[PDB]
């Protein structure tokens, strides 16, 4: 679906912040 | 040389009739057999005269000069028609079609605006008998129609009109209508004008002629709301003759 | 329409132009994560 | 000490991180240009004029001569795909280098290298960065000339036979023509540079501008500002930004008028008709219909006394009547065959209107650039049915809004740069309030 | 102490009762030209053929207008967007008939007002103030450009710019609603929110500060005499005002920081009026308000009218009536 | 009220034979009429020649009568003036002129029936609104 | 124009009477000080 | 003695039939076979002294003459009214929809 | 007479502007 990809894509960004805030990263 | 649009545009030259060289004093001979048309007649006014109203006893007022306020929008052009030869040698131009009207408003001293429909609509103009040659002494004289300056759909500022609009002064619901009848009932005038065309230049080679004109007609009467003025117009003309 | 061999990607392509808007929104997720410092 | 909502101001003196911000943002621009083109091509249907399909990028490409043939007909969509793909791929490279410089790279450059590092106050270094970018811009202008003269030409709405792609072999070099445009009035009938109406002048002007920019680029690499220029400007990064905001504003206002009036470098085949064009086309349409019925359109007096179909402009030219009297400066390829030296030629009008001209007028009248925010075509009172807003309205409105805000931003940043330069951008020093040491006014 | 430097020093002097400045060097003559021509035209100009149909509209007091109906009438549609200075007319009589004074006034005024904005920047710099009062004035200024220049550009004629008159203003906004539907356009809706909210917050701020004046006077004297120009201390108690307003609503919907409060005062109406000026400037290119005409239909396909269709009926009445002699063809495309 | 087979029944030809459209055909017809015709014929008028509308009564007085599926399918292939005397494929979209009217290229015979069907059905639903113009908006 | 003749005296007293009131109060304020 | 001549004309046959001397050309769509070709011919060749005069228009084919005959009862003639025929108003009277 | 009245009031306002600016009560610090 279109709503499948804009989900894989929409989650890319907040995923980056999560992985970095957990690994106590240079935010 | 023949100019292009982009040479002319914005100059004022589009409102001017073609001229002929002052060398052009020939004659164009007419074959009573052959038929002819005017392929282009151009009339360029240069002066607008309005008859004043002397008010006192029969003094007969003068034609006074006026200022044009509507700019270079005045010339009649691309007029065409039959040029007939009549039994008695006279020639008659019968206008068929063309850009044969321009609204004009000139301003009198004191500030009165005078609109008029400068026209030669339905022009029929004729020479003396026994022409046989168009020359620099040939005159055409004729008459034409002057329809109402506004046509029938025109709505005045309170919405009244002839073919459209209110038939009363709706803003005065209980006023006495008798006094308002002239403003309320629109009328479509159709009057006649007179023109003389004087040929002063002739190119025998090319069928072109040029010269001077004077016409007389009535001004706008605002669909019967007020009395028209007499107007006298002078200018120059150009016409191209062709065998049909 | 796209060339047939990329046909597979039509719905991805319907979505791509919106992606630069997501970068603006991502700036505010990041700032929320660090507490608008 | 900037707040989070002014946080990009923290980058003013971090040349490294500021470079990443610029390069990342450049990736965003190239990304949208690629993604958007692909989106448009995915939705494109060649049986439909581009302007019925909400397209703004594909028309830019077609104007350069790719994908189209005689009449604007689309013949090959592969060039469109290529342009979109290559932009999209390139945004990955710009994105890569921008996040590297923004995040991982040297925070400041001036230690890593004296060539890439810069202080905003170093007037020599600033004019050398400017000079490089001038040269780059000049090259870009010459690329347009190269396309036009050596790689296939450009689309020419004016070409005989309905428009076509055409190689430009004699670009205009005459500076009286090229710089003559820059001196024409911006008012009606003149139109300043927006009136450029032929590709020869377009290509020639880009020759000039390419040379001028390269010349000026070399000038600024090799010079330092003279003292009159040193004492007239503020020399700070925010000041420089403010100068560029004003220039972008001016440019966006111009582009607004360009896409609204010009039908040469925005061909109406691709962008739809201009407003003046659509209005002229309606008068043409009813002139044609009525003349076929027997009307003598030259002698027909309308309600006002002015011609119903034809009248004179203030300088005498024969023009279309009705409200479109305002639009008589319009010029387009479907109408010019009717124009003689005094304006519209009544003999051509009576005898020489062709079916293709009837079609074009009917098409353009019914695709006037009027429509609603939700894309209902037509005047505000029209019912739903036609899904249409002209690309010219979308491009005009968007670029007006953008240009306005950038003028606001110029004022914002110019005033602030002046105040921070003089040292009172954070407020008035209580102990040294200037007004308190001035005499009173009365 | 050379002639030029002395002149420069007078032009930029902060001792002048009214500041001149470099922007003032342009502002003063252009505003005087616009003002003097406006007063004379409004009183005595003859009728102007605004729609180019030789139907002159009388706008001045001597030709039968009052203050409410009078206007300086826009230039003729026959001119469109052509530049019509005096020296381009064959006579003043011509220039007056075709609407020349309008063009003279609006161009001088827009120039003068643009310089007014710059002059606000300039004096702020000479007095060591922060610079952005001129940005607040860009909202009204943008609005004047929209109705006098941008909208005439997009439509092709200064004859469709706003008349310089009270009833002419109304004519302008009625015809705008029929041709664009400004009311259903979100940028106008934000302009309303900007000016309504602006009036609201004006009253709020005025009433809250006035509510919390510190007692400094007797009941026989104006409380205004409790404040002396230049006193260092505040004249009201902001904590009392906040204590009242935060209870009127709840605590966190009330400001306790006067700087944020006054920035908010500035921002809301300025930004709303930016949008409404951009509304006019984009309806100049005919990107009009929402059209929900016949959007609701039933199972069979009958149209089910909404209030939007009722709006459309009113718009139709404005459309068919305006400039009643000026259209020969069915579509009013500009 | 609803879109019943009665409303969806329309003359097939001049003999008086009738055809019953499906709801699907009708909506197909409406959609294709928007795609190819409404730029000039929104609401059943004709913007570039308002004297000629798409009212059933007007189509009935056309030569060849056009108030039926066959007449309208023919018109979309080979349009004539109202008195039938002159062919106007060069200035009116038709399959005959699909080269100059490119939106007609991809229209199939069943698309034409659906468009004709929409035109004969809509006045049964909308009455005077169909072809009446702004007076009835 | 056929305006209301009494509009003139209406306008004149509407201006005059409250203006005089203010001037009276102003002048007697100055002569205290 | 001040009368609206268009309203007066509505009280003649012009108010009930197609007036071959005055009516705008769009009325000829009310009857089959008449518009545009015959309507163009009829308007160009006005005025007519009687409704039957229309059958003498030079050029009519037999099919055209027969169409006119079928419709003669829908026609009338009254005196030409200037207000209705000037301005090219028989071709476009300013009324669309 | 109406024209005279309108213009008279307008001119009185302009005159008031002049006094209000050049003959104002001067603001004086504390
Ligand atoms: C540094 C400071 C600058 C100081 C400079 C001050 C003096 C400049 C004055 C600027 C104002 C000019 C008004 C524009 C008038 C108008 O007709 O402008 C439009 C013209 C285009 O003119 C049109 O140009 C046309 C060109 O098309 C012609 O040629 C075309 C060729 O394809 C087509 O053929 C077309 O059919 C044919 O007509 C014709 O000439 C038209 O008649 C003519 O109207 O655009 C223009 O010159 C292009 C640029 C104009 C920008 C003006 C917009 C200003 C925006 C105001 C910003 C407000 C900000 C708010 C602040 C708070
Ligand atoms: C090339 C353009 C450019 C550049 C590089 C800058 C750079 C800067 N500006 Mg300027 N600015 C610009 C244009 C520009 N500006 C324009 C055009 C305006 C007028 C609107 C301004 C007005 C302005 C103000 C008023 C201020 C700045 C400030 C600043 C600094 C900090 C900004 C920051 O961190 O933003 C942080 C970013 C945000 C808070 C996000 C903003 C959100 C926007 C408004 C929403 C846009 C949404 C969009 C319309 C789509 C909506 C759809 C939805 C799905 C989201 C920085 C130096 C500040 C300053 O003076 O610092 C010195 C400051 O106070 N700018
Ligand atoms: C800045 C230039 C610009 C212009 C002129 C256009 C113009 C257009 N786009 Mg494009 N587009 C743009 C930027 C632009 N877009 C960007 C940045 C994106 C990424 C989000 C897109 C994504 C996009 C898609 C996905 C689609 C379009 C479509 C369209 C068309 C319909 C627009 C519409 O209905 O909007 C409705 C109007 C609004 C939503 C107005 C929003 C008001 C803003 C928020 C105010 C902001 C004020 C401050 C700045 C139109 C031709 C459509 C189309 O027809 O495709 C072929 C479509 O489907 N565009
Ligand atoms: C085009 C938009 C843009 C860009 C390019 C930047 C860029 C930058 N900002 Mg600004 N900013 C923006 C918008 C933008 N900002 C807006 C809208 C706001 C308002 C909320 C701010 C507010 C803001 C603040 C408050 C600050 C900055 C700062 C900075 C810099 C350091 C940020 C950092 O270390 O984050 C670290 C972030 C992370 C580690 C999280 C992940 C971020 C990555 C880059 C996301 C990339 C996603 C993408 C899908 C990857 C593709 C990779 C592929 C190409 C291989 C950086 C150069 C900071 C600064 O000046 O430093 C001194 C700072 O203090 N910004
Ligand atoms: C204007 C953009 C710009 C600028 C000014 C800089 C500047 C710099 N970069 Mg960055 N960088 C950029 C873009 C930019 N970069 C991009 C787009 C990428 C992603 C591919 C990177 C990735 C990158 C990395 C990975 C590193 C740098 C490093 C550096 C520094 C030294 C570079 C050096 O010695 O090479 C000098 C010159 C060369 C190596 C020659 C390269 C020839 C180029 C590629 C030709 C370009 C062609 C054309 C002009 C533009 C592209 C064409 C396209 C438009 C179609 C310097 C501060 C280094 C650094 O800071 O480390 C501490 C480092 O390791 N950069
Ligand atoms: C991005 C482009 C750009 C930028 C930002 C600069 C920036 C600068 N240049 Mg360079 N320059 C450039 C391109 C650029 N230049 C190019 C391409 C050339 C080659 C032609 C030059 C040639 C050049 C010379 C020869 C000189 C500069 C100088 C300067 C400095 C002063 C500029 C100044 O005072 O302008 C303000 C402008 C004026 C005071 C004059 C205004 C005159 C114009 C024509 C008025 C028109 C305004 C009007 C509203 C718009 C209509 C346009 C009109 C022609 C119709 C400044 C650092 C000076 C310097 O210090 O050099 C070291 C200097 O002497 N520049
Ligand atoms: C000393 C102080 C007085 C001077 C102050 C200024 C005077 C202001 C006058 C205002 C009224 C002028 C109107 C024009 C009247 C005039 O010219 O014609 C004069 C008109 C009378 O009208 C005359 O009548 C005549 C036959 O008798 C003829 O018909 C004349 O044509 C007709 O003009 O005067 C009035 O009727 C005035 C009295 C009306 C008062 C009752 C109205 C109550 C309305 C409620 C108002 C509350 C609003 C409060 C707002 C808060
Ligand atoms: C403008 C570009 C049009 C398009 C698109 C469509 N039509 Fe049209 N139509 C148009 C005109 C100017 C005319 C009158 C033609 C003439 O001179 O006689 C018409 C006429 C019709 C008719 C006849 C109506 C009648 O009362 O006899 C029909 C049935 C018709 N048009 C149908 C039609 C269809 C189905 C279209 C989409 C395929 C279509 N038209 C498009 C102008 C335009
Ligand atoms: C092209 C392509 C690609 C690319 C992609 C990318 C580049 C992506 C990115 C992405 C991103 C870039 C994303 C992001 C997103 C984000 C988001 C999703 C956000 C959200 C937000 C929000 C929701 C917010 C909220 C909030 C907050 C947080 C705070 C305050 C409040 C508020 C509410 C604002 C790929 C790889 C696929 C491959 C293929 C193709
Ligand atoms: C710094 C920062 C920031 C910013 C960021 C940025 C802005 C970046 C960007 C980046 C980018 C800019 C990115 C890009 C990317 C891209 C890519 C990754 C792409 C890919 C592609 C592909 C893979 C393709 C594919 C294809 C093809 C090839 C063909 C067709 C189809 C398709 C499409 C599928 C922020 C604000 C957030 C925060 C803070 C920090
Ligand atoms: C390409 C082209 C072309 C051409 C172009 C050209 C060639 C251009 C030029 C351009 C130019 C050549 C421009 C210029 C500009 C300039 C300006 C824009 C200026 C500015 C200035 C300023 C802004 C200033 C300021 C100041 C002052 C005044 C004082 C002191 C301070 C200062 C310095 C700040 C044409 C059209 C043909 C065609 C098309 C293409
Ligand atoms: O709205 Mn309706 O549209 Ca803009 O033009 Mn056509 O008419 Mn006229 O002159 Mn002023 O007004
Ligand atoms: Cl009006
Ligand atoms: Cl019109």
């Amino acid at each position: 679906a279109q709503l499948t990809m804009i989900a894989m894509i929409g989650i890319a960004g907040p995923m980056i912040i999560f992985l970095l805030a957990v690994r106590r990263g240079n935010l | 040389q023949t100019l292009t649009y982009d040479d002319i545009v914005g100059t004022g030259l589009a409102n001017k009739c073609p001229t002929l060289d002052d060398t052009a004093r020939g004659a164009y001979p007419i074959d009573s057999s052959q038929t002819y048309r005017i392929a282009r007649l151009c009339l360029q006014p240069t002066t607008f005269l309005v008859k004043e109203e002397p008010k006192n006893k029969r003094q007969e007022a003068e034609f006074v000069p006026t200022k044009l306020v509507t700019r270079e929008t005045t010339s009649l052009d691309q007029i065409q028609g039959e040029l007939k030869v009549n039994s008695d040698g006279s020639l008659t131009f019968v206008e068929e079609d063309g850009i044969d009207f321009q609204p004009v408003t000139v301003q009198m001293a004191g500030g009165e605006r005078i609109p008029l429909l400068f026209t030669v609509k339905n022009l029929v103009a004729s020479t003396q008998p026994n022409v046989t040659s168009i020359t620099t002494s040939t005159d055409f004289k004729g008459e034409f129609n002057v329809p109402s300056y506004r046509t029938a759909n025109f709505l005045d500022p309170k919405g009244r009109g002839l073919a459209s609009g209110y038939d009363s002064a709706i803003a005065l619901p209980q006023a006495k209508e008798e006094e308002l009848a002239r403003a309320n009932v629109k009328r479509f005038s159709l009057t006649k004008g007179q023109i003389s065309l004087n040929v002063a230049k002739v190119d025998g080679r090319t069928g072109e002629i040029a010269g001077t004109f004077e016409s007389e007609q009535l001004s706008d009467d605002d669909m019967g709301a007020h009395e028209p003025h007499e107007v006298k117009i002078q200018g120059v003309f150009y016409a191209s003759i062709e065998p049909a | 329409k796209l060339p047939e061999a990329y046909a597979i990607f039509d719905p991805l392509v319907d979505v791509l132009p919106v992606i630069p808007v997501l970068f603006l929104a991502l700036a505010f997720v990041w700032q929320a994560a660090v507490g608008f410092r | 000490g900037f707040a989070w909502w002014a946080g990009n101001a923290r980058l003013i003196n971090l040349s490294g991180k500021l470079l990443g911000a610029h390069v990342a943002h450049a990736g965003l621009i190239v990304f949208w240009a690629g993604a958007m083109t692909l989106f448009e091509l995915a939705h494109f249907i060649p049986e439909k004029p581009m302007y019925e399909q909400g397209l703004i990028l594909i028309p830019h490409i077609a104007t350069l001569g790719w994908g189209v043939g005689p009449g604007g007909e689309v013949v090959d969509t592969f060039p469109f795909f290529v342009v979109g793909v290559v932009h999209l791929i390139s945004s990955a490279v710009l994105g890569f280098g921008g996040v590297y410089h923004a995040i991982r790279g040297p925070e400041t450059l001036e230690e890593y290298s004296s060539f890439f590092g810069y202080d905003w106050k170093d007037k020599n270094k600033m004019t050398t960065i400017l000079g490089f970018h001038l040269i780059v811009l000049g090259i870009g202008a010459l690329l347009l000339v190269a396309k036009a003269m050596f790689f296939g030409g450009l689309y020419d709405t004016w070409a005989p036979g309905g428009g076509d792609v055409r190689v430009i072999t004699n670009p205009t070099l005459d500076p009286r023509v090229i710089f003559g445009y820059l001196l024409k009035s911006p008012f009606g009938g003149e139109g300043w540079i927006v009136s450029v109406n032929n590709l020869e002048d377009v290509v020639g002007g880009h020759i000039w501008i390419g040379l001028i920019c390269i010349a000026g680029g070399i000038w600024h690499i090799l010079t330092t500002p003279f003292g009159w220029a040193r004492r007239a400007f503020i020399w700070s990064g925010e000041a420089y930004l403010s100068y560029s905001l004003g220039a972008l504003s001016m440019m966006g206002f111009i582009a607004t008028c360009f896409v609204w009036f010009n039908n040469t470098v925005y061909p109406s085949e691709f962008y739809g008709p201009t407003g003046p064009e659509a209005s002229q086309a309606q008068a043409m349409t009813f002139l044609i219909r009525d003349q076929k019925l027997g009307a003598n359109v030259g002698s027909a007096q309308g309600p006002t006394g002015l011609g119903k179909y034809l009248m004179r402009s203030p300088t005498g030219e024969i023009i279309f009547g009705g409200e479109t009297m305002r639009f008589w400066d319009f010029r387009g390829p479907w109408l010019e065959p009717l124009r003689g030296p005094n304006g519209l030629d009544l003999n051509k009008i009576k005898n020489d209107i062709q079916p293709w001209q009837e079609r074009r007028a009917a098409e353009y009248m019914t695709h006037a650039p009027l429509g609603s925010l939700n894309s209902v075509g037509g005047v505000a009172t029209e019912i739903n049915s036609v899904n249409f807003v002209s690309p010219r309205s979308w491009l005009a409105t968007s670029h007006f809004v953008l240009a306005f805000f950038f003028l606001v931003g110029h004022l914002w940043h110019a005033g602030r740069a002046r105040a921070a330069a003089a040292g009172f951008e954070k407020g008035i020093d209580r102990e040294s309030e200037p007004v308190l040491s001035m005499p009173s006014l009365d | 102490a050379n002639l030029w430097e002395r002149f420069c020093n007078w032009v930029t002097s902060t001792d002048n009762r009214l500041y001149v400045g470099w922007f003032g060097v342009i502002m003063i003559p252009t505003l005087l030209a616009a003002t003097i021509c406006f007063v004379i035209a409004f009183i005595a100009a003859p009728p102007v053929d605004i729609d180019g149909i030789r139907e002159p509209v009388s706008g001045s007091l001597l030709y039968g207008n009052n203050i409410i109906t009078g206007a300086v009438v826009p230039s003729s549609n026959a001119i469109g967007l052509h530049f019509y200075p005096i020296w381009e007319a064959a006579s003043l009589d011509e220039w007056l008939y075709n609407g020349g004074p309008y063009q003279l006034i609006i161009f001088h005024f827009l120039l003068g007002a643009s310089c007014y904005m710059g002059r606000q920047w300039e004096l702020s710099y000479r007095l060591g103030m922060r610079p952005w009062i001129c940005v607040a004035y860009s909202a009204p200024l943008a609005s004047a450009f929209a109705v006098f220049l941008i909208y005439p550009i997009g439509q092709g004629s200064f004859s469709d710019g706003m008349p310089l008159g009270i009833s002419g203003t109304f004519n302008f906004m009625i015809v705008f609603q029929a041709e664009h539907n400004i009311l259903m356009h979100p940028f106008h809706q934000l302009g309303v929110a900007g000016v309504f909210g602006g009036a609201l917050f004006c009253a709020m701020h005025g009433s809250l500060v006035t509510s919390s004046l510190i007692r400094e006077t007797t009941e026989t004297e104006s409380a205004n005499y409790g404040y002396k120009f230049g006193q260092e201390e505040e004249t009201y108690n902001i904590v009392a005002a906040h204590g009242y307003f935060g209870r009127l609503i709840f605590q966190y919907a009330s400001f306790n920081n006067s700087r944020s409060l006054h920035f908010f005062l500035a921002a809301w109406p300025v930004v709303g009026v930016w949008f409404t000026a951009l509304g006019i400037s984009t309806m100049a290119f005919n990107l009009n308000g929402f059209n929900f005409n016949h959007s609701v239909i039933d199972a069979k396909g009958n149209v089910i009218n909404t209030w939007a269709d009722i709006i459309n009926r009113a718009n139709l009445g404005m459309e068919v009536m305006h400039e009643r002699n000026a259209h020969n063809f069915p579509l009013d495309l500009a | 009220a609803e879109l019943t087979p009665e409303v969806l029944t329309v003359p097939l030809n001049s003999e008086g034979k009738t055809i019953t459209l499906t709801e699907k055909q009708y909506l197909e017809g409406k959609r294709l009429f928007q795609y190819a015709c409404a730029s000039c014929h929104v609401g059943g008028i004709t913007k570039t020649n308002p004297s000629l509308d798409l009212r059933t009564e007007t189509l009935a007085l056309a030569t060849p009568p056009r108030d039926n599926i066959e007449g309208l399918v023919d018109y979309m292939k080979n349009p004539t003036t109202y008195d039938g005397e002159q062919e106007i494929a060069e200035v009116h979209p038709s399959l005959r002129s699909a080269d100059i009217f490119p939106k007609m290229r991809n229209l199939t015979e069943k698309d034409l029936v659906a468009i004709a069907g929409h035109i004969l059905v809509e006045p049964k639903i909308l009455g005077d609104k169909w072809g009446g113009g702004k007076v009835y908006y | 124009m056929e305006v209301n003749q009494l509009g003139l005296i209406a306008t004149a007293l509407f201006v005059l009477v409250p203006s005089v009131f203010l001037i009276i109060l102003y002048v007697q304020t100055e002569s205290q000080q | 003695e001040l009368v609206n001549v268009v309203d007066e004309k509505l009280g003649t046959a012009y108010g009930e039939k197609i007036d071959l001397n005055n009516t705008n050309i769009a009325a000829f769509i009310q009857y089959r076979g008449l518009y545009p070709t015959l309507a163009k011919l009829i308007v160009k060749n006005a005025p007519y002294e009687s409704v039957e005069d229309v059958l003498n228009i030079p050029g009519l084919t037999e099919r055209q003459k027969q169409i006119l005959r079928e419709n003669l009862e829908h026609f009338t003639v009254t005196e030409v009214e200037t207000a209705l025929v000037e301005g090219g108003d028989r071709y476009n009277n300013g009324l669309y929809k | 007479m109406e024209t005279i009245t309108y213009v008279f009031i307008f001119a009185c306002i302009i005159a008031l502007f002049f006094f209000a600016i050049f003959f104002r009560e001067p603001p004086r610090i504390t």
